[PDB]
């Protein structure tokens, strides 16, 4: 049999994280 | 304007840096085509590249948008990508988002000036005869006793410019009863005194020109301007029109015109002068 | 002859942006 | 043999970024 196929495109990228502290 | 260049991605050949917007405008002088083409492409991969990626607009479509990590297949060449443009201007962007989690070296691109054959890249060839290309442009060229008109891509034959002044004459069409030749604008200028009115005779024998198309419109035209006044155009086996005509006018304009191909016996008229 | 199987998914997508700042 | 398979799918979705800075 033959080579398998490239592998798929990555995934979608992560969502944003929370917001942060405040100075 | 350039015959050659250089396209290199930020700190190339290290990585390049986030969140960067680069753009390079390619200009070659007219008469040229660029061809474009990569030996380096290491680029974060992105499904429709929409994170980092390097784009190639031509005109003001896309030639292609390249991004992730590619060898070449040819050990006899370093080449990747490559794109061939029919113009002479090119326009490459490099863009990055937010962040890079490996090491990307971006990419190294090349371009040449690339000869427009307009004698053979198109579907016309813009010489009436001989189309000759050179690097950067090209030019028509004609057979012997042909000339070239002021657009640069017809040829056809001198045959102006002989005055007639005589009371009585004969005229002919070129090589006449040879083929007249092809592609040709003749004019013929009969000038008498005031008091006389030409008047043109011929036989209906002497008359071969090439006849008319399916809608009746000639290809290959003679035609008798008397200032406002007008006779023909004439084409056909055999003169169609009055075999004496009586101008009425002591100046006469004979204008036989040809296209490039269909050439036949031609024609052979007289002329003479009649009081007022 | 007989040709390769589909290939595997691709790698999971990066790591979101910050988030945004706080007060 | 025979000829190479296709590509997979995408991957997951990746993790959530970073939380944001102060001010
Ligand atoms: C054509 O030949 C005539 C002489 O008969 C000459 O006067 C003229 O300059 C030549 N060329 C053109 C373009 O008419
Ligand atoms: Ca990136
Ligand atoms: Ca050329
Ligand atoms: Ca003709
Ligand atoms: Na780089
Ligand atoms: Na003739």
């Amino acid at each position: 049999p033959g080579p398998p196929g490239p592998p798929g495109p990555p995934g979608k990228l992560g969502p944003p994280g929370p917001p942060g502290p405040p100075g | 304007p350039t015959m050659y260049g250089e396209i290199l991605s930020p700190n190339y050949p290290q990585a390049y840096p986030s969140e960067v917007e680069k753009s390079w405008d390619i200009e070659v002088p007219e008469g040229y085509g660029i061809h474009l083409y990569f030996t380096h492409l290491d680029i974060e991969l992105s499904e429709n590249c929409a994170y980092d990626s390097v784009q190639i607009i031509s005109g003001d479509t896309e030639e292609g948008r390249l991004c992730g990590q590619r060898s070449s297949n040819n050990p006899h060449s370093p080449i990747v990508e490559e794109f061939q443009v029919p113009y002479n201007k090119l326009q490459v962007i490099f863009k990055s988002d937010f962040s890079n989690e490996e090491r990307f070296t971006g990419f190294a691109a090349y371009y040449v000036a690339t000869d427009i054959n307009e004698c053979t890249d198109f579907v016309d060839v813009p010489c009436s005869h001989f189309c000759n290309n050179f690097i950067g442009g090209y030019f028509c060229s004609c057979p012997p006793e042909y000339f070239l008109h002021d657009d640069m891509k017809n040829c056809g034959v001198n045959c102006s410019g002989d005055v007639f002044t005589a009371l009585i004459g004969e005229i002919a069409s070129p090589n006449y009863p040879k083929p007249y030749p092809e592609n040709s604008r003749c004019e013929y200028q009969i000038r008498l005194e005031k008091g006389f009115q030409v008047v043109v005779t011929l036989r209906r024998e002497d008359f071969d020109v090439e006849a008319a198309d399916s809608a009746g419109n000639c290809l290959d035209s003679l035609v008798f301007v008397a200032g406002d006044r007008q006779f023909g155009p004439y084409c056909g086996h055999g003169f169609p029109g009055p075999l004496n005509i009586e101008t009425k006018s002591n100046a006469l304009d004979i204008i036989f015109q040809t296209d490039l191909t269909g050439q036949k016996k031609g024609w052979k008229l007289r002329y003479h002068g009649d009081p007022m």
